[PDB]
């Protein structure tokens, strides 16, 4: 029926943060403290928009 | 002489009572010494639960901010 929309690779690569499990974990708390202040933006736009391929700036 | 078995001059004694020492402790002072480590325990439990409780919540902290 109706055609899908899914944004290309063009807009889907940025570099991941490629650390471990151990490592991610134990800096948590610095990483929810001084950062994490826009994510809770990009939390936001998620949850009053349901739909990825929106959030993704 | 005669060379017979005999008791020399009468012999000892031998016991027939029932020897009982019926020794430990009594009703109240063995319930309350149990009731009493029984509570210690609950005490301790109490201090260990409620502090593993905090620690539990500061590794709910550690996922949600990990998450986004």
């Amino acid at each position: 029926p109706g055609i899908v929309e899914l944004p290309s690779l063009e807009d889907l690569k940025v570099q991941e943060v490629k650390v471990s499990s151990s490592v991610l974990k134990a800096a948590a708390h610095h990483y929810g403290a001084q950062c994490d202040k826009p994510n809770k933006e990009f939390m936001l736009c998620r949850w009053e928009e349901k739909d990825p391929r929106r959030c993704l700036e | 002489v005669k060379q017979d078995m005999p008791p020399v001059g009468g012999y000892g004694p031998i016991d027939y009572k029932r020897n009982l020492p019926r020794r430990g402790l009594s009703g109240y002072s063995m319930f309350a010494v149990g009731i009493g480590a029984l509570l210690f325990g609950y005490w301790s439990m109490m201090r260990w639960n409620r502090e593993r409780r905090r620690l539990q919540i500061e590794d709910f902290e550690a996922r949600i901010a990990l998450m986004p």
